[PDB]
RNA sequence: GGAGCCUCGGUUGGCCUCGGAUAGCCGGUCCCCCGCGGGGUCCGGUGCGGAGUGCCCUUCGUCCUGGGAAACGGGGCGCGGCCGGAGAGGCGGCCGCCCCCUCGCCCGUCACGCACGCCGUUCGUGGGGAACCUGGCGCUAAACCAUUCGUAGACGACCUGCU
RNA sequence: CGUUCAUAGCGACGUCGCUUUUUGAUCCUUCGAUGUCGGCUCUUCCUAUCAUUGUGAAGCAGAAUUCACCAAGCGUUGGAU
RNA sequence: ACCGAACGCCGGGUUAAGGCGCCCGAUGCCGACGCUCAUCAGACCCCAGAAAAGGUGUUGGUUGAUAUAGACAGCAGGACGGUGGCCAUGGAAGUCGGAAUCCGCUAAGGAGUGUGUAACAACUCACCUGCCGAAUCAACUAGCCCUGAAAAUGGAUGGCGCU
RNA sequence: CCGCGGCGGUGCGCCGCGACCGGCUCCGGGACGGCUGGGAAGGCCCGGCGGGGAAGGUGGCUCGGCCGAGUGUUACAGCCCC
C-alpha cells in the first residue's frame, strides 16, 4: 500500500462454494484504503493471513464506501497497530483526536512514518474505536479536554514571502 | 510534545516595587534597582494585581526544553527581588595546612591580593565583577565577605577567589589549600 | 502580551483559502493546529478549518462549546456581528482596498484629477503653516 | 531602477539567491549593511566552517588560492558568486550589477532601502535558534574595519534620526492642514473615498 | 551655437528613522528632568498594519476666448549672498534684485494634415566616445634616450650629478 | 590480576571494528621500455603525542609517574659496525 | 554495463526516469502532519562508505509498578536481640571466601549492601514517622541526534549554500 | 487604349487581417445517473425516555467594581451535549 487520504471501506466475502461447503461463511473487515481497488486488494491479504482463502478461492461480495455519521463531531479515536521495525514487530496504541475514522486513521499513518519511518507495507491497523474524552490515556490528546479552552497566537510567521519579494516594510509576526 | 500552557507566579512582596518594559524585568527597593533582560527566553511576563503583587510567566505552546525556563526565569526574578531586599552575602573561608594565605583588599571591594599562598612568591591580584565589593572579617578568622546584590556578580566574584588559589602539579586530596566558599547568606535576615 | 485568543466563540477572518474575506466563529479546537469552525451567518459550514488561515478578530460571541449551528446562528444574529464587523476600521479597509480595485479606467482619471488638485490645495496650506511656524520662532 | 536591500536580518544564502537571479535578470542591485547580515546556526559553529574556508589554499603557491576575502561585504558577494555561472561573460556580467557594502556609505544612506522577507531572520528561522551575525564572523576570522563601519554608522543614525523628525514634522503639518482645508477640498477628499482611498 | 561618424542600454519618479517580533506605530502633554529639540511617566488613538511600498508623489494631447472654484504661485539652463554635506561629499537647501507670465480643479468656445483600419510610436538626452566650425578668460612641460654616478647591477631595472 | 578491590593500571574466554608505514591475495593500468636499493640534500603533509603549552587520572605525600584530553605551534641530535 | 527510453530530416503537443532556493528548465503552492540541532549535522537505486556497545539528548511505544490505609524525592530518627550463629583458626562475632539462611522483639532492622578491621570497634546501606502535600517510579523497546569515529597537496550532500 | 470584365497562374520588399478545416492546450456554462435508492446538515417543532460535561445555580478561596472576572465541589436543566 501507499496513502493520500483513506477511506473506509466494508469488504465482504466468501471462499467460493463447492460440493463440500455449499453455503460458505462470508467475512467482514474494515479497510482503511485509498481507493476501492486496493482495498479489495488489502481486504485479501488479510484474510489470507487468518482464514485458508485466497483471491482465487474466493470472491469479494460487497465492497462498499462506509461514511461517518458523525462528521461534524470530534472525536477522540484510540487506534490499535501492528507495525514493523527494522528490528521485529511490534504493537502499539495511538489516540487521535479528528472528526472521521478516516481521518484518525490517515492521521496515524502519517505519524507513524515521522515518529518512526514507517512506511504503509510495514503497517497493520487492527482497530479504531472511537473513545469518550475519558478512558484517553495520552496527554497529547487530553489537553484537548477542556471547556473554557483558550490560546493565543502567538510568533505568527508570515506566509506570502514571496508577495512582495521586495519591499519596504520588515514585517510583524503579533497578532 | 507541545504543552497547550505553562505558567507561574512570583509573589513580589510590598517592600519591592517591580516593573518590566516588555521583557525586561526591572526590580528596586530597599537597596536599589537590578534589571534583567530576558529577550532570549520568549516569554509573556504578565505584571498583574493593584498594589502590583506578583508576576506571571506565561509559555504557550512549549516543548520540554522551552518550558524549562519558564521556572528559570521566575527564580532569577526571586534572587533579583531577594537582593533587592536583602542582599547576598557569599562567606569564604581560608584553608591551609602551613602558609597562612595573607589578604588585603585594596580599592574598596574591587581589588584582592592573595599573597604567601603555598610560599609562592606571587601575589593573586584578583579584581571583584563590578556591583559587588568584598571585604575582610572581624570576629571570624580566615574569612572573606562577598556581600552585594546581584546573586551572579557575587558568586561568580566568590569563585574567581576560589579558583585563583589553586595547585598545579600538586595531589589536591592532599593539598587542600586556598580560599573556598563556605556559606551562601544574605546582608539581612528579616 | 496577547490580546485576541482561540476560544470557544471567537470570530475569526478567513484571510484566505476557500472562504476568504469570511468571517467564522469558531466552535470548537480540535488540534493543536486545527479548529472547527462555524459561519452560520457568514455562508460557511459546519466545517474543520486551520489555524493557518484564520486571522482573528476582537469579537468573542457566547455558546457552548460544542454547539449545533442553531444556536451559535443564534448568538451571530444577538450581537448583530454582521452590523459590527463592517464598522469596524479592518472591515472599512478591506472595503478600500475592494474599492480601489473595482475603479474604472475613467474613474480612475477622475480620481487623478481629483487628487491632483486635492494635494495642491494641502500643499499650499502647508507652506502657510510652515511659514507662520517660522514668523512664531523669529 | 535599482534595487537597494538592507542587507540587515537576512540570511547569507538566503538573500544570496534572491540576489544572484534579480542580478541575471539585469536588476542593478546594491545590498547594503551586509554586516547586518546573519548566518542560520550557532556561531562557534560558522566560525569554525570559516576557519575550513581558510584552511583551504594551493599548497605550492597560495598566492594563486582560493582567494578568502574577510569583509563581510565580500563575503557575501562571494557567496553570490556562487549562485551564479561566473565563468561565463553572462554570469561576469551579472555580477557587475551586484554592488556591496560593509555598512551603508554615501550613495544610498539616503535611499529607501527595501528588505527581502524570504530572506529575513525572524521569518526563516525557528525563534529557539542560534545564528551568527556576519559581522562578528568576519571580526574573528580578520577582517579589520569593524570599528570604522560601526563609529561611521552611529554618525549615520544621528544624522538619520535628524532627517525622520523633520519629516514627522511635515507630517503632522499636512494633517493639521487637511484639518484647515477639508471644508474647500470636500469634493474632492469625497471621490478619493468612494474609490477606496482614504479609509 | 552648426553639422557628423561611432557605441549602445533605456522608454515617470520615490530626497533616508532606528529597529522590535511572547510586539510594535503615532499623538499630546496637564506634569517632571536634560541639551526649538532629547528622555521620562501619564492619558488618548491606531495595530492583519490607510501617518499602508497592497504604498506615496508626478500627469499624458496643443492652443483660442469668457465664466466659476482655487489664487501670488511659476518661470527667464533669470542673476548675486548665506549655509549644510567627507564613508566613495557630490548634491541640495535657504536669503536679495531684474524682467515676464495667470499655469491646477470645473465648465462653457472653437480650431490645430482629419495623411483616408496596421510595425520598430512615446523619454532618460544637449546621452558615452571620436573627428570638425564660433566668442570670453587663462596657460606656458616634463618624461624617455644619450651623458654621469655606484648606496645598484647578468641584461634591463635601481640610486645620484650636469650656467 | 592488582595485600583488599572486576574497570587506578591491567584484561582471559569471547566478540566488533578501523588502518594501508607489514606481508600476502589480485592481475586493471604500462613490455615501439614510467631508470630497478639504500644514503646524501630539500620541502611539505599526517597524527596514531617522545618533548614542550594548557589540562583532567592514579595503587599522585614530595620527587619520579604512568592513564587520558585539547593539541601537529616548535623540536626530535653527534658517532662505532 | 544503473534507471528511463532505443535514433531518417523537422513543426506542435505529451510524457518516462529523474527533477523544481540559486548555479539550472520547473513549487515565486499562504502546500499538509510530524520528527530533528550536531564544537564531525543531514541531505536519494547501482555508489563510492562504517560496527559492536553506550546516552535522563529528545520523541514515541510496551510491560509492570506506586499511591491520600497518605506517597514520591529532599532532610531528620533508629538500624537490635537468640549470637564469636555454622563452616572455616590464618583471622571473618553481617562484612578474604563458601553450605546456610530461621525465630524473638517487633514499628523495624538482612544470620546482612558497602567502608573499614589481624579481629573488633566505629561508620554506612530497610519500616515508620515531621515538614511536607498529588501524583510518582522501574524495566524494556524503537525513531531522529550524539559518543563510539585516526592519514598524510587544499576539498568537495556536484557547487554555493540551506536550520 | 480603357475596361483591374471572365479564367489561369503571380505578388519586388515588409506586414496585417479575416473565415474554414486538422490537431492540441485550457476556460466558462449548464442537464443527469448511481450509492447505506448516499452520509451528515439545515428548517418547524411537539410528545416522551434515560445518560454525561459541566450551569441562569450553590459553595471554599482569589481578583476587580449587590454586580463582573478566575479557580473548586455534588450534580437536576432554567448552557448544551448524547
Ligand atoms: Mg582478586
Ligand atoms: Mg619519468
Ligand atoms: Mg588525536
Ligand atoms: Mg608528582
Amino acid at each position: 500500500k501507499a496513502s493520500g487520504t483513506l477511506r473506509e471501506y466494508k469488504v465482504v466475502g466468501r471462499c467460493l462454494p463447492t460440493p463440500k461447503c455449499r453455503t460458505p461463511p462470508l467475512y467482514r473487515m474494515r479497510i482503511f484504503a485509498p481507493n476501492h481497488v486496493v482495498a479489495k486488494s488489502r481486504f485479501w491479504y488479510f484474510v489470507s493471513q487468518l482464514k485458508k482463502m485466497k483471491k482465487s478461492s474466493g470472491e469479494i461480495v460487497y465492497c462498499g464506501q462506509v461514511f461517518e455519521k458523525s462528521p461534524l463531531r470530534v472525536k477522540n479515536f484510540g487506534i490499535w497497530l501492528r507495525y514493523d521495525s527494522r528490528s521485529g514487530t511490534h504493537n502499539m496504541y495511538r489516540e487521535y483526536r479528528d472528526l472521521t475514522t478516516a481521518g484518525a486513521v490517515t492521521q496515524c499513518y502519517r505519524d507513524m512514518g515521522a515518529r518512526h519511518r514507517a512506511r504503509a507495507h510495514s503497517i497493520q491497523i487492527m482497530k479504531v474505536e472511537e473513545i469518550a474524552a475519558s478512558k484517553c490515556r495520552r496527554p497529547a490528546v487530553k489537553q484537548f479536554h477542556d471547556s473554557k479552552i483558550k490560546f493565543p497566537l502567538p510568533h505568527r510567521v508570515l506566509r506570502r514571502q514571496h508577495k512582495p519579494r521586495f519591499t519596504t516594510k520588515r514585517p510583524n509576526t503579533f497578532f | 510534545m507541545k504543552t497547550i500552557l505553562s505558567n507561574q507566579t512570583v509573589d513580589i512582596p510590598e517592600n519591592v516595587d517591580i516593573s518590566l518594559k516588555g521583557r525586561t524585568v526591572i526590580v528596586k527597593g530597599p537597596r536599589g534597582t537590578l534589571r534583567r533582560d530576558f529577550n532570549h527566553i520568549n516569554v509573556e511576563l504578565s505584571l498583574l494585581g493593584k498594589k502590583k503583587k506578583r508576576l506571571r510567566v506565561d509559555k504557550w505552546w512549549g516543548n520540554r526544553k522551552e518550558l524549562a525556563t519558564v521556572r528559570t526565569i521566575c527564580s532569577h526574578v526571586q534572587n533579583m527581588i531577594k537582593g533587592v531586599t536583602l542582599g547576598f552575602r557569599y562567606k569564604m573561608r581560608s584553608v591551609y595546612a602551613h602558609f597562612p594565605i595573607n589578604v588585603v583588599i585594596q580599592e574598596n571591594g574591587s581589588l584582592v591580593e592573595i599573597r604567601n599562598f603555598l610560599g609562592e612568591k606571587y601575589i593573586r591580584r584578583v579584581r571583584m565583577r563590578p556591583g559587588v565589593a568584598c571585604s575582610v572579617s572581624q570576629a571570624q578568622k580566615d574569612e572573606l565577605v562577598l556581600e552585594g546584590n546581584d546573586i551572579e556578580l557575587v558568586s561568580n566574584s566568590a569563585a574567581l577567589i576560589q579558583q585563583a588559589t589553586t595547585v598545579k602539579n600538586k595531589d589536591i586530596r592532599k593539598f587542600l589549600d586556598g580560599i573556598y566558599v563556605s556559606e551562601k547568606g544574605t546582608v539581612q535576615q528579616a | 502580551v496577547f490580546r485576541r485568543f482561540v476560544e470557544v466563540g471567537r470570530v475569526a477572518y478567513v484571510s484566505f483559502g476557500p472562504h476568504a474575506g469570511k468571517l467564522v466563529a469558531i466552535v470548537d479546537v480540535i488540534d493543536q493546529n486545527r479548529a472547527l469552525v462555524d459561519g452560520p451567518c457568514t455562508r460557511v459550514r459546519r466545517q474543520a478549518m486551520p489555524f493557518k488561515c484564520m486571522q482573528l478578530t476582537d469579537f468573542i460571541l457566547k455558546f457552548p462549546h460544542s454547539a449545533r449551528q442553531k444556536y451559535v446562528r443564534k448568538a451571530w444574529e444577538k450581537a448583530d456581528i454582521n452590523t459590527k464587523w463592517a464598522a469596524t476600521r479592518w472591515a472599512k479597509k478591506i472595503e478600500a482596498r475592494e474599492r480601489k480595485a473595482k475603479m474604472t479606467d475613467f474613474d480612475r482619471y477622475k480620481v487623478m484629477k481629483a487628487k491632483k488638485m486635492r494635494n495642491r490645495i494641502i500643499k499650499n496650506e502647508v507652506k502657510k503653516l510652515q511659514r507662520a511656524a517660522l514668523l512664531k520662532a523669529s | 531602477q535599482v534595487l537597494v536591500l538592507d542587507g540587515r536580518g537576512h540570511l547569507l544564502g538566503r538573500l544570496a539567491a534572491i540576489v544572484a537571479k534579480q542580478v541575471l535578470l539585469g536588476r542593478k542591485v546594491v545590498v547594503v549593511r551586509c554586516e547586518g547580515i546573519n548566518i542560520s546556526g550557532n556561531f562557534y559553529r560558522n566560525k569554525l566552517k570559516y576557519l575550513a574556508f581558510l584552511r583551504k589554499r594551493m599548497n605550492t603557491n597560495p598566492s594563486r588560492g582560493p582567494y578568502h576575502f574577510r569583509a563581510p561585504s565580500r563575503i557575501f558577494w562571494r557567496t553570490v558568486r556562487g549562485m551564479l555561472p561566473h565563468k561565463t561573460k553572462r554570469g561576469q556580467a551579472a555580477l557587475d550589477r551586484l554592488k556591496v557594502f560593509d555598512g551603508i556609505p554615501p550613495p544610498y544612506d539616503k535611499k529607501k532601502r527595501m528588505v527581502v522577507p524570504a530572506a529575513l531572520k525572524v521569518v526563516r528561522l525557528k525563534p529557539t535558534r542560534k545564528f551568527a551575525y556576519l559581522g562578528r564572523l568576519a571580526h574573528e576570522v580578520g577582517w579589520k574595519y569593524q570599528a570604522v563601519t560601526a563609529t561611521l554608522e552611529e554618525k549615520r543614525k544621528e544624522k538619520a534620526k535628524i532627517h525622520y523628525r523633520k519629516k514627522k514634522q511635515l507630517m503632522r503639518l499636512r494633517k493639521q492642514a487637511e484639518k484647515n482645508v477639508e471644508k474647500k477640498i470636500d469634493r474632492f477628499t469625497e471621490v478619493l473615498k468612494t474609490h477606496g482611498f482614504l479609509v
